[PDB]
């Protein structure tokens, strides 16, 4: 899915390769991204993630290859992301041993470049259709 | 110096973040001074520390920065 998503956004960029000045077509892309912005919000909160390797000493509660789902349950959550996606993150930990959270296997969710891609798309949308509101 | 360090924390928070060692030399003596109550001796916005907890404190402990400060 990541692959597919990657090449997908690639086409979306290839579409923009012709674009420079306030492109009509790029703007229509902006508009669809307006319509689908819910989904962009979803995928991006997925992009908030390898982030959790930070959790293993910032809020450590064992440092023996294991940590309880509590000090990191109210760490970074205690300053942005919905805690629903932290409980989602407990499933991402796959309940290692039991309450304890596994470490490096979190870092795989690779996909990095996708985010580069969309980022490029964004930053370039900022440029393809310059000096504009809804876009930014 | 007061304005200096203070505005530095106001925007950069280097002791929250980009801390000096003996490198970034000026700050080595300057580490200790923040701890003191009377750091803002004469800046005439002498309340800045609480703005500092107001901004950089959310990233960390709100009172852990106060542990550094107030």
């Amino acid at each position: 899915l990541l692959d597919l998503q990657k090449d997908m956004v690639v086409m979306l960029l290839s579409l923009l390769e012709g674009n420079v000045v306030n492109g009509m077509i790029a703007r229509q892309m902006v508009d669809m991204l307006v319509e689908s912005s819910s989904n962009v919000e979803m995928i991006l909160k997925f992009f908030d993630m390898i982030v959790g390797s930070e959790a293993f000493q910032d809020y450590v509660t064992d440092p023996r290859g294991l940590i309880s789902k509590k000090d990191f349950q109210k760490a970074m959550d205690s300053q942005q992301f919905t805690g629903p996606e932290i409980q989602f993150l407990l499933s991402c930990s796959e309940a290692d041993e039991n309450e304890m959270i596994n470490f490096e296997e979190f870092a795989n969710r690779p996909a990095r470049d996708i985010g580069f891609n969309v980022a490029v798309l964004l930053t370039n949308l900022s440029e393809h259709v310059p000096h504009d509101p809804r876009l930014r | 110096r007061e304005k200096e360090l203070a505005r530095k924390l106001e925007f950069d928070g280097l002791y929250i973040t980009e801390q000096p060692g003996d490198d970034d030399v000026k700050g080595q003596w300057d580490r200790l001074v923040l701890n003191t109550p009377s750091f803002p001796s004469n800046y005439w916005d002498k309340f800045v520390k609480r703005k500092v907890l107001d901004k950089h404190g959310d990233i960390f402990g709100r009172e852990r920065i106060a542990e550094l400060l107030g």
